[PDB]
C-alpha cells in the first residue's frame, strides 16, 4: 500500500483482518510519490487486466476466475427462478458470511422487497452496505483509512491503485461520511461497467501476496512433472520385441 | 480448484504428452471410489449439525475456554466458532468429493493462521475440534469414507498448526 | 472437469451440491469407462488424423504453403503439423474431462492474440481442425462420432 | 392506438385530474429505461427472418399432417399465406413492445382474426403453436440467451422487457384461441 | 558505490556479453574528461574554505529568519552557535561528496552515501530543506564561476548539485 | 510523472529560486532535441506490432521456454507475455518523449519484480527480450533516437533485475 | 507541461501516441522560444506587476485594507502582496509549460479551503489577480498579451 | 523451543494438572519413535552434502534462474543458497528429533518471508528445492522417518509460502 | 554523388562552379546526416523487406514461381530474392549519394539486354520493387517515405 504495510488487508473470505499492528510490530513504510500505480493481478487470465486492455471489463473470464451470479430471468416466459439465491450471493459479497439471525431481523425489510421483484441488485448491495451492521463490523472499528481499503474490496473486486484513488475517497469521508463513501463507490463508473444493476460483485484483482499465498502451494504448485519428462532407455528399446 | 481428473490431466498436458498408462491408472482409480465417495458425501450433509453438535460436546463444550474469561465466552464467539466448524466440514467434504485438497489450500488455509493469531484464536483447541470432528464423521460414514474424509481433517489440522 | 465446474459453481452461491449437481456427477462416472475408450481410439490413431487433416487443409488452402506462405518449407509444414497434433491433444484430454475446460483453459484463451503476433491466419488454423474433425470422426462409429465431434466444434467456433 | 405514456392519460383524463407526481414515476423510470426498450426492439428485428423459418418449420416438425394432402399448410400457396401471417403477428407484436402498449395489437391485428381463421378452416391448435416458439424466440433473444447468435450490449438485467414481450406473445395467443 | 565504468560492466555482465562498441564509447567518453575532471578536484581541494564561507554568505544573505530565533516551532535552523557550526560542517559535507562525485563520474556514490536516509534525519532534526538545497546550488554557482567559457567542465560540475536538488526535493508537479 | 522542464522547474522552486543560467542550459538542451523525440515516438508508433514479433523471434522463440513446461508454453502465457513486451515498448516511448523515467519508476518497475517471482515468471528471459527489442528499436529509429530509447530500456532492466 | 499530458492520457488508453499528439508536441516544442522569451518580459517586470495590481485592488476593495480588514495594517498588506508575487511566479511557470498544469497543482487545488481557515475573501484575490493581468497585459503586444491571459483568466475562473 | 515432552509438561502445568492418562498416551507415543527419530538423524547427519547436491540437481541445477539474470547466477548466490539449504535440512533434523516444530517458527520462519522479499529470491523456486529435498531425504531414510521428515518439511514451505 | 555530377557539368563547360552549384553542395553536406540515417533504417531491415517483398511478388505474379516459371523451384526463387537485395543495396547506396548515378551506373544500365539474356520477364522484376517500395516505406516517416520512394520510382521507371 502507498501507506504502510499495515494497510494492507488479508484477501480471505470475510475478513476484515489487518495483521500489523501493535502486537505483532512488523512494520515498513516507504516513500510513495503522489502519482504511482499498483500492480494489480487478474482473478483470470493475465491479458483481461483492463490497464491495457481497458475495454474487457463486462467480459467474463471464464472457468479461471470467481463465478459470477447474474439475475437473468430469461425463460419462455421470462420469470426469475433464482431470486432466493441472488439473495444469498449479495450476503455473502457484502459480508463474507452469513450473518447471525438476530443481526438479520432489521435486514428483513430489504430482503422482503427483493423476493418480490422490488428491487435491482444494485439497490440490494447498496441497502446491505449501508446499514447499521455493516457500519458496525467494518466502519466503526477501523482506521479511516484501512476502512477505505476494506469497503474498496468488497464492492469492487480490486484494491485501490494509489494514493490520488485514496486521498479521493478519504476526502468523501472528510465531509460526507460512512453513506457518502458507500455511495460515491456504487455510483461510480467502474462499478456500472463491471456489474451494472444486475450482477453481484465478484473478486476481480489480487496483489502479489495473495497470489503468491494461493498459489506457491504444496498441492497446488505441481511436484516438478513438467521436467522429469520419463523416456524410454536406448537399451531397452533394442532388445524389446513385438507387442501383442 | 483442480479434483483428481484435473491433476492428472494437467501432468499430462504441462508435458505435452498424450494420457498413458500411469494416466488411465490413476484415472480408473478415481472413478472405481466415486461412488463410495458421493455416498459418503449424502451421509455428510445430511448429519452436518449432529456431527458439529457430538464433536464440540466432546472436545471443548465444558473445559474452561467457554467460561467467563474464555475465547468462546460471549454467544457472539460460541457463534462465530460453531460456523468456523461448519466451514471446516463443509470444505472437507468438497475435498473428499474432488479427490484433491487444492480447494483447501485455496479458500481455507490461505491466511487462517494469521487471521486468528491476530484474533486471539487459540489453535490448539482448534486443531482438538476439528480431530473430534473427524472421530464423529468417520463414525458416522464407516471405515473407507472415515479415511477418506480423515485425510483432508489431517490436511487441514497440518496446514493450521 | 464436470466435478470441478459444479463444485465452483455451487461454491459461489455457498451451498452444498444440489441433487441434480450429484445426479450428473454420477452419469458422468457412469460413462467415464466409454469416455476412456473414445480417448485410446482418438489418442492411438493420432497419425493417421493428423496426414490426413494436413492433406485436406493444404488442398482447401494452398496459399499457406504456397511459396511465401506462413507454413511454406519443410520447418514451417513441420510446424503447422505439431499445432494440429496438439489440438489433437487438447480433444482428447477434453474428451476425458467431459467438458471443454481442457480444451479452452490450453489453447483457447488468448489463440487469437498468439496466432495474430506470429502472423499465422487463423482461418487456416480452422480449416484444419475441421479436416481433422471430418477424418477422426470417420473412424467411429454413429454416436461416438457425434459426442467426439461435439468438441471440435466448440474449438472450431472459439478459433472464428 | 395508444402507447405506455397515452394510458395513464387515457385514466388521468376519466378522472378528470391532472398528472402529479403520483402517477408519474411510473413514467419517469420509463423514460429514463428507454434506452434498454431500444436495445431489447432491435434484437428482434435483426432476427426477424430466422424467427419466423424457425418457428413455421417447427410446426410441421411437431405436425406433419398440416402437410398431408388437404392440410392447412399443405400446397405452396397456403405456405406463403402462413409464413405471411406468422411474420404479421411478429411485426405487430414488435409493435407492442415499442410501444409499451399492446393497443396496437389489438384492434388492428387480432380485432378480427378468429373469426377470419374459423371461417377459413385454420386449425388453431397449430396456430396457437406457432406464436409459442416466437415466444421462446423472443425471450432467448431479449434476454441474450441465444444459443446460436450472440449480440453486442451493456450489461445488466432486461427481464422487465422480456416479460413484456412474454405476455404480449400469448395475448396474441389467447385471442385466436 | 560504482562508477560509470563499473556500472557500464555490469550492465553488460547482466546480460552476460562482452563489451561491444557501445559500451567502449561510453567507456571513452570518461576517459576523455577524466583529465579535467581532476583539474576541477583541484581546484575545489584549493579553494574548499573560501568557496564555503561565500556560500554561508550568500545563504544567511537572503534567508535572514535562519538565523533568528526558532520561533516556537522547533525548527533546527543555525540560531546558535551551536547549530550554525553544525549547519557549515553539512556544508562541508555536501561539497566533499559532490567533488567525490565529479571526480566518478556517477552520482552512485551520492545516493547511496548522502541521500539514503537524509531525508529522514532532517525530518526527525526538523532542518530545513529548502534553504539546503539553495545553499547546494549556490556553492555550484560559486564554483562555476571558475570555469566559465569552458561548457564542457560547467556541465561536468553543474551533474552532481542538481542530482541533490532534483533528490531533495518533494515533487509538486 | 515529471519530465525534463518539470524536473528543472522543481529543482528551480525547491529552493525559492529563479530560473538561472543553468536551468535554461538543460531547458535549451530538451527543446533541441524535442523534435527528434517526436519524430522516434511517431516511427515506434507505426511498427509496434513487428517490433515485439521480431524481438521475440530473435530472443525466445525456439527456446526450452515455449516447449511444454517452459514458462509461455500455452496460450495464455504466450499472450501475457506479448501484452507485456507491448507494455514495456510503450512505456519506453512514454519516457523517451518525457526524457525522464520517473513515469517508468510510477507506472511500470513499482512491484513488478516481486509480481514476477510471486508468478514464477523468468528474469533472466524477459531481459533478454527487452534487450533484443532495444536492437530492434534502435534499428528502426536509427543511432541517436536508438541511443535515447536505450537509456530507458537499459532503465527498465536495471530496474527488473 | 502539454508532453506529460499527452503521454498520461495515451497511457491510459494503452497506446502510443497518435500522430495528433505528436503534431501537437510538435508545435508546442517549435513555439517554446517565444515562449520563453514571454516568461522573460513577465518574470523580470515583477515589480511593478505586483505594485500596480496592488494598488487597484486596494482602491477596488478599500474594505480589506479597511481598519480591521484581512489585509490591515503593514504586515498583512505585505503578506497580500506576497500572495500576488506567488500568482505571478505560477502563471510564468504555466507559460513555460504550455499548460495550466503548474498553476493548477500549485495554488488552485484546495485553494478554497485554505482561504477559507485563513479568513480571507477570495473574491479580493480574484481582483487582485484581475488587476494583476491587466498590468502585465500592458507591458505585452497584442498577440503575446492574448496568450499571456489566457492562464490569468483561467486563474480567475478557478478562484471564483 | 519445545519438543514433544515439553510441550506435553506445558499443556499440564498451565492448568495445575497433574500428568493424567492422555498425557502418558502422548509420551508413550514419543517414546516409542525415539529411536527410529534417532536413526533417521544419524542416517542425514551422514549423507548433508550429497542430499542437497542431488535435491539441486533435479529442483534448479539447469534451469533459467542459475543463467545469467538468474537470482543464483554469480557465484556468491550459488554459495549463499546452498547455504540456506543446509539450513533448511539441518533445522528439519532439529524438528524431527524434538517431534516438534516451534524450534522452525522460532529459529527459521520468523521474519523469512520478509528477508527473501526485500532481497528478491524466487518463493516458488525454493519451495521446490525444499520439495525435492523432500523427496531424496524420505528416499535415504525409508518411509517412516521420510513420512516423520516430510511432515517438518512442508511446515517450512507452508511458512514460506 | 551530387558533388561529382555538379563537377563535370562544371568542367564541360571549362568554368568554376557558380554559386548555385556550390549552394547545393553546400545543402547536401547539411543533410548527409538524416541521409545516413535513413540508411540505416533500410539498411538494417532488409530481410523483412526483401521477405515482404517476395511475397507480394508471388501473389500478385504466380507465374513465375508457377511449375516452369523462370523463378521456378528452390534455388530459382532463391536467386530471385538475392536480386531483390541487390536492388535495395543499391537503393541505399543511391539515398546515401543523394543523386540516382550510383542505381544507374550498377544494375540500370543494360538491365533489359541481361534479364532478356537470362529468360526473365522484367515486369516481375518491376512488380518486385515496387512491392519492395511499398513494404520499406510502410517503415519511414512521411517526409523520410517521400523521400525514400523517391528513388524506387526512378528504378522502376528505368526498368520499364
Ligand atoms: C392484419 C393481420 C392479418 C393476419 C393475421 C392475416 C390473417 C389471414 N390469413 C389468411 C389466410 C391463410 N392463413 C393460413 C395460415 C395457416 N394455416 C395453418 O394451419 C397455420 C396455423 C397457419 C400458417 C402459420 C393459410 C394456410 C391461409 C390460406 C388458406 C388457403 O388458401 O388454404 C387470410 C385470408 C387472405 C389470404 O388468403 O391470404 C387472412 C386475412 N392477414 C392479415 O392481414
Ligand atoms: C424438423 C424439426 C424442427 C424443430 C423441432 C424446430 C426446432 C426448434 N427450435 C426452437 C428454438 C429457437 N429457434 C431459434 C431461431 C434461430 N436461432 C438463431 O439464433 C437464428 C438467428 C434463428 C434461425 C436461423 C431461437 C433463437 C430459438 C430458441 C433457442 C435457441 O436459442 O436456439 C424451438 C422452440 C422451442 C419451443 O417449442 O418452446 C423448436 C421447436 N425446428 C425444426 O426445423
Ligand atoms: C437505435 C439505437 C439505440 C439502441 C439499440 C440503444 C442502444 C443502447 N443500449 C444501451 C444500454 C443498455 N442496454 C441494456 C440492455 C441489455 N443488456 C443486456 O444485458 C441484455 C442483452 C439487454 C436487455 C434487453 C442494458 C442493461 C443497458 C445499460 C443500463 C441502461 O441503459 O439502463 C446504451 C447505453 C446508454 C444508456 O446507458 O442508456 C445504448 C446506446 N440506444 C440507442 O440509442
Ligand atoms: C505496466 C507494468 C506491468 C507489467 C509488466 C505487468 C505484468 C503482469 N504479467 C502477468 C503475467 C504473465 N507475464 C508473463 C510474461 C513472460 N513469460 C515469459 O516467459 C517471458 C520471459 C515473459 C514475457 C517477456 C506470463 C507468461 C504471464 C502469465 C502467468 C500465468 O498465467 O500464470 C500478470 C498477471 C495478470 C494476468 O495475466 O492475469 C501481471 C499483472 N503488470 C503491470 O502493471
Ligand atoms: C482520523 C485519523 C487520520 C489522520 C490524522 C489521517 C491523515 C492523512 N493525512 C494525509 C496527508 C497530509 N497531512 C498533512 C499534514 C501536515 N503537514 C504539516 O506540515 C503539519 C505538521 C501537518 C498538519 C498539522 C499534509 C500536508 C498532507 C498532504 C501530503 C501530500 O499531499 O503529499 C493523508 C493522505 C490522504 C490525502 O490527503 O490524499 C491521510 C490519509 N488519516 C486519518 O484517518
Ligand atoms: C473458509 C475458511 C475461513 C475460516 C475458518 C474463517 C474464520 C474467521 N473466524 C473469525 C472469528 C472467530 N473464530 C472463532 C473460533 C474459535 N474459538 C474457539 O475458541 C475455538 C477454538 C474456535 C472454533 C473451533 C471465534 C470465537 C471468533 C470471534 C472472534 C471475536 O469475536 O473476537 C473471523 C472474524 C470475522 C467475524 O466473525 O467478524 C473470521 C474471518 N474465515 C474464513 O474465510
Ligand atoms: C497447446 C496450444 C498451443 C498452440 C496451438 C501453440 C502454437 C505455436 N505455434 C507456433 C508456430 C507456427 N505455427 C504455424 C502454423 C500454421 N501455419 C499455417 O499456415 C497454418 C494456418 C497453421 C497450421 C495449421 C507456423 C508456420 C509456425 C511458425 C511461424 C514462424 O516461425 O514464422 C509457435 C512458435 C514456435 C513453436 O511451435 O514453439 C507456438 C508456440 N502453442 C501452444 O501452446
Ligand atoms: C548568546 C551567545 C551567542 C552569541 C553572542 C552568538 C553570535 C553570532 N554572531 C554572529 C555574527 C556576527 N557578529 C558580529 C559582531 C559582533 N559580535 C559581538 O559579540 C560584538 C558585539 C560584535 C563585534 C564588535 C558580526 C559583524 C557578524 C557577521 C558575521 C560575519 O560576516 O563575519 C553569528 C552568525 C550569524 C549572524 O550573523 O547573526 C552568530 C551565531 N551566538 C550565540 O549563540
Amino acid at each position: 500500500h502507498p501507506y504502510g504495510r499495515g494497510n494492507d488487508p488479508l484477501l480471505i473470505q470475510f475478513g476484515a483482518i489487518f495483521p500489523i499492528g501493535t502486537k505483532n510490530l512488523k512494520q515498513n513504510p516507504a516513500p510513495f510519490g503522489k502519482d504511482t500505480r499498483r500492480l494489480l493481478i487478474r482473478r483470470g487470465p493475465g491479458i483481461y487486466n483492463q490497464v491495457g486492455n481497458p475495454s474487457t471489463r463486462s467480459v467474463s473470464v471464464g472457468s479461471l476466475g470467481p463465478k459470477v451470479f447474474k439475475s437473468e430471468g430469461i425463460n419462455s416466459n421470462a420469470q426469475r427462478t433464482n431470486n432466493e439465491s441472488i439473495l444469498q450471493a449479495s450476503y455473502l459479497a457484502v459480508f463474507g458470511r452469513m450473518i447471525y439471525q438476530n443481526e438479520r431481523i432489521g435486514l428483513k425489510g430489504i430482503d422482503n422487497k427483493f423476493l418480490d421483484n422490488n428491487l435491482s441488485v444494485k439497490e440490494l448491495i447498496r441497502s446491505l452496505a449501508i446499514s447499521d451492521t455493516f457500519r458496525s463490523l467494518y466502519w466503526t472499528p477501523l482506521y479511516v483509512c484501512k476502512s477505505i481499503e476494506w469497503i474498496h474490496y468488497r464492492l469492487l473486486g480490486r484494491p485501490t491503485y494509489g494514493r490520488q484513488e485514496i486521498n479521493q475517497y478519504f476526502n468523501v469521508a472528510y465531509k460526507k461520511g460512512f453513506v457518502g463513501v458507500i455511495n460515491s463507490i456504487i455510483d461510480s463508473v467502474e462499478y456500472n461497467e463491471c456489474f451494472g444493476d444486475n450482477i453481484v460483485p465478484y473478486e476481480r484483482y489480487l496483489t502479489a501476496n495473495s497470489v503468491s499465498q494461493r498459489q506457491l502451494k504444496l498441492g497446488n504448485i505441481i511436484k516438478s512433472a513438467n521436467l522429469k519428462p520419463q523416456n524410454i532407455e536406448k537399451f531397452v528399446q533394442l532388445g524389446q520385441s513385438q507387442t501383442n | 480448484m483442480q479434483d483428481a481428473i484435473t491433476s492428472v490431466i494437467n501432468a499430462a498436458d504441462v508435458q505435452g504428452k498424450y494420457l498413458d498408462a500411469n494416466s488411465v491408472e490413476k484415472l480408473r482409480g478415481y472413478f472405481q471410489t466415486g461412488e463410495l465417495r458421493v455416498r459418503a458425501a449424502a451421509t455428510i450433509a445430511a448429519n452436518a449439525a449432529t456431527i458439529i453438535k457430538e464433536a464440540v460436546a466432546k472436545s471443548l463444550l465444558y473445559s474452561d475456554i467457554t467460561r467467563p474469561g474464555g475465547n468462546m465466552y460471549t454467544t457472539r464467539r460460541y457463534a462465530a466458532c460453531i460456523r468456523d466448524l461448519d466451514y471446516y466440514l463443509r470444505y472437507a467434504t468438497y475435498g473428499m468429493l474432488a479427490g484433491d485438497p487444492s480447494i483447501l489450500d485455496e479458500r481455507v488455509l490461505n491466511g487462517l493462521k494469521e487471521t486468528y493469531n491476530s484474533l486471539g484464536v487459540p489453535i490448539g483447541a482448534t486443531i482438538q475440534a476439528i480431530q473430534a470432528m473427524k472421530e464423529v464423521t468417520g463414525s458416522l460414514v464407516g471405515s473407507d469414507a472415515g479415511k477418506e474424509m480423515g485425510l483432508y481433517f489431517d490436511y487441514i489440522c497440518s496446514g493450521l498448526s | 472437469s464436470i466435478v470441478t465446474k459444479s463444485i465452483v459453481n455451487a461454491d459461489a452461491e455457498a451451498r452444498y451440491l444440489s441433487p441434480g449437481e450429484l445426479d450428473r456427477i454420477k452419469s458422468f462416472v457412469l460413462s467415464g469407462q466409454r469416455r476412456l475408450r473414445i480417448a485410446q481410439t482418438l489418442t492411438e490413431n493420432r497419425e493417421r488424423i493428423v496426414k490426413q487433416g494436413g492433406q485436406q487443409l493444404f488442398q482447401r488452402r494452398p496459399d499457406v504453403v504456397s511459396p511465401g506462405g506462413n507454413a511454406y518449407g519443410e520447418e514451417m509444414t513441420a510446424t503447422c503439423l505439431r499445432d494440429l497434433d496438439y489440438y489433437l491433444r487438447l480433444v482428447t484430454y477434453g474428451i476425458i474431462a467431459g467438458d471443454v475446460t481442457p480444451i479452452e483453459e490450453i489453447g483457447l484463451v488468448g489463440v487469437k492474440e498468439m496466432y495474430s503476433a506470429l502472423g499465422t491466419p487463423i482461418s487456416g488454423v480452422a480449416e484444419g481442425i475441421r479436416c481433422m474433425k471430418d477424418v477422426a470422426c470417420s473412424l467411429l462409429s454413429g454416436e461416438d462420432a457425434a459426442e467426439v465431434g461435439f468438441y471440435f466444434d466448440y474449438t472450431l467456433a472459439a478459433m472464428q | 392506438m395508444l402507447d405506455a405514456f397515452s394510458r395513464v392519460v387515457v385514466n388521468s383524463d376519466a378522472k378528470a385530474a391532472y398528472v402529479g407526481g403520483s402517477d408519474l414515476q411510473a413514467l419517469k423510470s420509463f423514460i429514463a429505461d428507454g434506452n434498454k426498450r431500444l436495445d431489447a426492439v432491435n434484437s428482434i428485428v435483426s432476427n426477424a427472418s430466422c424467427m419466423v423459418s424457425d418457428a413455421v418449420s417447427g410446426m410441421i416438425c411437431e405436425n406433419p399432417g398440416l402437410i398431408s394432402p388437404g392440410g392447412n399448410c399443405y400446397t405452396n400457396r397456403r405456405m406463403a399465406a402462413c409464413l405471411r401471417d406468422g411474420e404479421i403477428i411478429l411485426r405487430y407484436v414488435s409493435y407492442a413492445l415499442l410501444a409499451g402498449d399492446a393497443s396496437v395489437l389489438e384492434d388492428r391485428c387480432l380485432n378480427g382474426l378468429k373469426e377470419t381463421y374459423i371461417a377459413l378452416g385454420v386449425p388453431t391448435n397449430s396456430s396457437i403453436r406457432a406464436v409459442s416458439i416466437m415466444k421462446a424466440q423472443a425471450v432467448a433473444f431479449i434476454t441474450n440467451t441465444a444459443t446460436e447468435r450472440k449480440m453486442s450490449f451493456a450489461a445488466g438485467d432486461c427481464t422487465s422487457l422480456a416479460s413484456e414481450v412474454a405476455s404480449y406473445f400469448d395475448r396474441v395467443g389467447a385471442a385466436i384461441s | 558505490m560504482q562508477d560509470i565504468i563499473t556500472s557500464v560492466i555490469n550492465q553488460y555482465d547482466l546480460s552476460g556479453r562482452y563489451l561491444d562498441i557501445k559500451g567502449i564509447n561510453q567507456i571513452n567518453n570518461y576517459f576523455d574528461t577524466g583529465l579535467k575532471r581532476l583539474m576541477i578536484a583541484k581546484l575545489i581541494n584549493k579553494e574548499a574554505t573560501n568557496l564555503i564561507k561565500e556560500a554561508s554568505e550568500l545563504l544567511f544573505i537572503e534567508q535572514p529568519e535562519l538565523l533568528r530565533p526558532c520561533g516556537n516551532a522547533f525548527i533546527g535552523n543555525a540560531y546558535t552557535t551551536r547549530r550554525y557550526a553544525a549547519c557549515i560542517r553539512d556544508i562541508e559535507y555536501y561539497l566533499r561528496y559532490s567533488a567525490y562525485s565529479i571526480i566518478a563520474g556517477n552520482n552512485s556514490i551520492l545516493d547511496e552515501r548522502v541521500l539514503d536516509g537524509l531525508k529522514e534525519t532532517y525530518n526527525s532534526l526538523l532542518v530545513p530543506i529548502g534553504p539546503t538545497i539553495r545553499v547546494i546550488q549556490l556553492l555550484k554557482e560559486i564554483i562555476q564561476k571558475k570555469f566559465s567559457t569552458e561548457n564542457i567542465e560547467n556541465a561536468i560540475i553543474a551533474e552532481p548539485f542538481d542530482y541533490l536538488a532534483i533528490n531533495l526535493s518533494d515533487k509538486n508537479l
